[PDB]
RNA sequence: CUUGGAUUUACUGAAGACUAACUACUGCGAAAGCAUUUACCAAGGACGUUUUCAUUAAUCAAGAACGAAAGUUAGGGGAUCGAAGAUGAUCAGAUACCGUCGUAGUCUUAACCAUAAACUAUGCCGACUAGGGAUCGGUUGUUGUUCUUUUAUUGACGCAAUCGGCACCUUACGAGAAAUCAAAGUCUUUGGGUUCUGGGGGGAGUAUGGUCGCAAGGCUGAAACUUAAAGGAAUUGACGGAAG
């Protein structure tokens, strides 16, 4: 009776330079009228979009970055940083029986105020030449990989912003640091950081957000 | 481990329980290290261990109260404060 | 010898009131009447004056309280939210 | 019957036993 | 005497003249004699010290608590009561706060309260268990016992008063609208009956 | 290039939603049900009916401006099942052959980390 | 009298463990006791794998798989036919069947 | 329940519960039970011991502590499930099974109750008897192994051992009515110590008395009367709205 996509306008999504392929997509929305400004209920915005779409690498095809938008400059659209996360399918993938899970999670907050819980999980790594069917690792051991997967988790976010922390999370420095330092306790594998999460942002620096975006 | 150790000056060295023989003892310089109970009203420790500034003495702070520091002693009485004037066996005055 | 097998300091009222008022009373009338320790000089010498008023003999230190016990459980589990939340913001 | 309903049935019928010997 | 909370008298000095002010505050429960007590944006959070509201973390425990800036405290004043600090919306300079009666308000953050739970609490954990205990109780609150039922009465006295047997006759539920001399009974009742589940 | 929506199919026991969001997931696009394309209770959750449930769907895609889509497939989870229902996986191909192209493909069924009791009782529901 | 041994559960020096739910009635079944078997297929249907490659926006896009354990009462289990009876000195035998 | 926008979608927010996958013929605990992180508190088994005391021990009437779920009392919480109840079907009828709600309850703090197919239906302590391989904690000697770190005095893995466990496979010297059993053996070739319990089936864990409990109930506990059987393991057949 009214055709409701007659006033719906595309808008162009940018992601920031800290990705590769910045042309995330489109978006509609009601076109700006008198009442509402459409570019006033299009931000805040979070959009979903594959690691290997906005890196073009197939290898992070298993984990999914959130675009939230802060701010529109016409017909394109200027977004952050919102988290990470993993596929369903790949953290059902790495959780086999026979072998030790460890996971660790800490609050802590950027160089410019982003408060984050970052979320790491990591499993016992099997020998080549083992022969017994179960990979185990004793809890203390565990306890022991967890205490030093969280100071590393803690060490490597507060001393670095979250573009500079997003530049770590692109290559997985943290995950290979985990590796490295826990090898002198037990040999892990498929060391990761399985989510990242936005709890607190800080008033809007639509200075620092341009500098992200030119 | 400060338990073990006062203890041990208990059954082996010198001591004095109480108020007036700790401060007598800070006047008279045979101290060598002075134990408050937490719950010792500040005012009276503030000034125990104005004596021992005086007096060139270490002061040690007991964590429990003077129904813990009584015990720790032997004692079936309370003991808000005390002084050890000679550590016997025990290595309390080099611990601290 | 044990003069009542049950009521306790309830049986100065008797047969009256009902048994199940007569117990909820024992249990906080006895606690009223205890002696507690004072948690500043450190002997057993505080009562109770009015409700909420504990007062103890020796080091004449008065604490505002519960009204049936020194200590209520949600002001001990307060003082340790408090010092909580004030350690954090305090760093 | 099945045991647990007679002994059911018996826990009801003790109960009204009890009752009716509470009336003298 | 009428109030189930101690209260605590604390002297403090007069900026800008030599004299002693003494205040009556509610004793919060573990304040005792000659503590010092800490008023002002500046105080520590801290058991019996006066702080305003946005100067709180959420989950503080508070008492005493002002509605409006200045108004010398209104919220959470009996016995064992107390308010919670919900949340913080520091751009208009408000905070949410849970009241005893499970009430979310909405405060300026300027707005002091004193750190702590009202003292004396658990009163009512006891049973009068006499007349006489009552009329003790309020012989120094005001004349509101004993209290004869209107059904009791006879139709000049109440509206419930009269017939040849003791009964309401009409519903007691009686409208917000009604006027002075009608509501008796339940006024303006959304729903009656024992209470079963949650609300 | 390609303007990419999101296809997010829920695939119950009971019935099939084909909904075609925005990136974001906050403008419906379009949506149509296994259960408005069928006349009888029992089939509204059939293959058959998802398959005219998809097609439907890429006709109003198509004139939209939509070209491709991502799928974002679930079952009922919670509590209950994880197994995809009969409509989402005949749905999944019904779309690729109606000309609207595919990108990535994910499973979002809500899973509990416990959970909450589960509705039928402890000796379940007897049939 | 004792039809098996371990008492058609897998409860030896222990007390108790915390029952499931089964995935088809609800049912409460401790886990031990439970039939558990974990699936892992393809999201979609082999039929299907060819002309969702072709529609495909991605060159050689390896397609998710589903992970699932399942849960089944032993009523649950039989009934869907994932176990069978077996005879009395087929009973002794637990190595898995040599199917896959 | 839905054109008063249901269902569905994304984001933001709040509550209570529960800690998925890892998760096992794996661990701990007297049993009941115990599965998110960390901090603390006080305990504990096993191993190691060329430390210490020297019989301090085993089982135990009477008496104590703990004791799933449900239930009881008083506050707090009450998301979800959900007795009762109401409901839509099914049916000859179903106030049942199926469906939709739902009150106590489910959670917790104070106290009771003291029972379960509380089962390994197998008392506890002690000794011996037949082979085998896995696995957990400890400890003792050792690698074409990767890593620490580039190596040790890293860790993991691998191979030999023994302690203790939770168990599992085969055999039957032997036992058993048999199913089966590494104890249910070492029992007519009848004797290691000790506690408790049973004497055909019902009546009946009923009545009564006592005793404990707020109550619900627990503990103790007959008789009259009645009956030739009740029951256990296995075989054949018959039958199955079971599988092949
Ligand atoms: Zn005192
Ligand atoms: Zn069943």
């Amino acid at each position: 009776v009214v055709d409701p996509f007659t006033r719906k306008d595309w808008f162009d999504i940018k992601a920031p330079t800290t990705f590769e392929n910045r042309n995330v997509g489109k978006t509609l929305i009601n076109r700006s009228t008198g009442l509402k400004n459409a570019a006033d209920g299009l931000k805040g915005r979070v959009f979903e979009v594959c690691l290997a779409d906005l890196q073009g690498s197939e290898d992070h095809s298993y984990r999914k970055i959130k675009l939230r938008v802060d701010e529109v400059q016409g017909k394109n659209l200027l977004t952050n940083f919102h988290g990470l996360d993993f596929t369903s399918d790949k953290l059902r993938s790495l959780v086999r029986k026979w072998q030790s899970l460890v996971e660790a999670n800490v609050t802590v907050k950027t160089s410019d105020d982003y408060v984050l819980r970052v979320f790491a999980i990591a499993f016992t790594k099997r020998q080549p030449n083992q022969i017994k069917k179960t990979t185990y690792a004793q809890s203390s051991k565990l306890r022991e990989v967890r205490k030093k997967m969280i100071e590393i988790m803690q060490r490597e976010v507060s001393n670095c912003t979250l573009a500079q922390l997003t530049s770590k999370l692109i290559p997985e420095v943290i995950g290979r640091e985990i590796e490295k330092s826990t090898q002198t306790i037990f040999p892990l594998q498929n060391v990761h950081i399985r989510k990242v999460k936005l709890l607190k942002q800080p008033k809007f620096d639509l200075g620092s957000l341009l500098a992200l975006h030119g | 481990n400060i338990n073990s150790k006062l203890a041990l000056t208990i059954k082996s060295g010198k001591y004095t329980l109480g108020y007036k023989s700790v401060v007598k003892s800070l006047r008279t310089g045979k101290a060598k290290l002075v134990i408050i109970a937490a719950n010792t009203p500040v005012l009276r420790k503030s000034e125990l261990e104005y004596y021992a500034m005086l007096s060139k003495t270490p002061v040690y702070y007991f964590q429990g109260g003077n129904n813990e520091l009584g015990t720790v002693c032997g004692k079936l009485f309370r003991v808000g404060t005390l002084s050890i004037l000679d550590a016997g066996d025990s290595d309390i005055l080099s611990s601290i | 010898t044990k003069r009542t097998k049950k009521v306790g300091i309830t049986g100065k009222f008797g047969v009256r009131y009902g048994s199940s008022l007569r117990r909820q009373t024992k249990k906080l009338e006895v606690q009223q009447h205890a002696k507690y320790d004072c948690s500043f000089c450190g002997k057993r010498t505080v009562q109770r004056g009015a409700t909420g008023i504990w007062n103890c003999k020796s080091c004449k230190k008065t604490v505002a309280g519960g009204a049936y016990t020194v200590s209520t459980a949600a002001a001990a589990t307060v003082r340790s939210t408090i010092r909580r939340l004030r350690e954090l913001a305090e760093a | 019957m099945r045991d647990k309903w007679r002994k059911k049935r018996v826990r009801r019928l003790k109960r009204k036993r009890r009752k009716v010997r509470a009336r003298s | 005497p009428g109030r189930g909370a101690p209260l605590a008298k604390v002297a403090f000095r007069d900026p800008y003249k030599y004299k002693l002010r003494e205040e009556t505050f509610i004793a919060n429960e573990g304040v005792y004699t000659g503590q010092f007590i800490y008023a002002g944006k500046k105080a520590s959070l801290n058991v019996g010290n006066i702080l305003p509201l946005g100067a709180c973390p959420e989950g503080t425990i508070v008492s005493n608590v002002e509605e409006k800036v200045g108004d010398r405290g209104a919220l959470g004043r009996t016995s064992g009561n107390y308010v919670i600090i919900i949340g913080h919306n520091p751009d208009e300079n408000k905070t949410r706060v849970k009241l005893p009666s499970g009430a979310k308000k909405i405060i300026s953050s300027d707005a002091r309260g004193v750190i702590g739970v009202v003292a004396g609490g658990g009163r009512i954990d006891k049973p009068l268990l006499k007349a006489g205990r009552a009329f003790h109780k309020y012989k120094v609150k005001r004349n509101s016992w004993p209290k004869t039922r209107g059904v009791a009465m006879n139709p000049v006295d109440h509206p419930h008063g009269g017939g040849n047997h003791q009964h309401i006759g009409k519903a007691s539920t009686i409208s917000r609208g009604a006027v002075s001399g009608q509501k008796a009974g339940l006024i303006a009742a959304r729903r009656t009956g024992l209470l079963r589940g949650t609300q | 290039s390609q303007v990419f929506g999101v296809a997010r199919i829920f695939a119950s026991f009971n019935d099939t939603f084909v909904h075609v969001t925005d990136l974001s997931g906050k403008e419906t696009i379009a949506r149509v049900t296994g259960g408005m394309k069928v006349k009888a209770d029992r089939d509204e959750s059939s293959p058959y009916a998802a398959m005219l449930a998809a097609q439907d769907v890429a006709a109003k895609c198509k004139e939209v401006g939509i070209t491709a889509v991502h799928i974002k497939l679930r079952a009922t989870g919670g509590t209950k099942t994880k197994t995809p229902g009969p409509g989402g996986q005949s749905a999944l191909r019904a779309l690729a052959r109606s000309g609207l192209r595919i990108g990535r493909i994910e499973d979002v069924t809500p899973v509990p980390s416990x959970s909450t009791r589960r509705k039928g009782g402890r000796r379940g529901r007897r049939l | 009298p004792k039809k098996r041994a371990s008492n058609g559960r897998n409860k030896k020096g222990r007390g108790h463990v915390k029952p499931v739910r089964c995935l088809n009635c609800a049912r409460c079944v401790p886990k031990d006791k439970a039939i558990k078997r974990v699936t892992i297929r393809n999201m979609v249907e082999a039929a299907a794998v060819r002309d969702l490659s072709e529609a495909s926006v991605y060159a050689e896009y390896a397609l998710p798989k589903l992970y699932n354990k399942l849960h089944y009462c032993v009523s649950c289990a039989i009934h869907a036919r994932i176990v069978r009876v077996r005879s009395r000195t087929d009973r002794k035998i637990r190595t898995p069947p040599q199917r896959k």
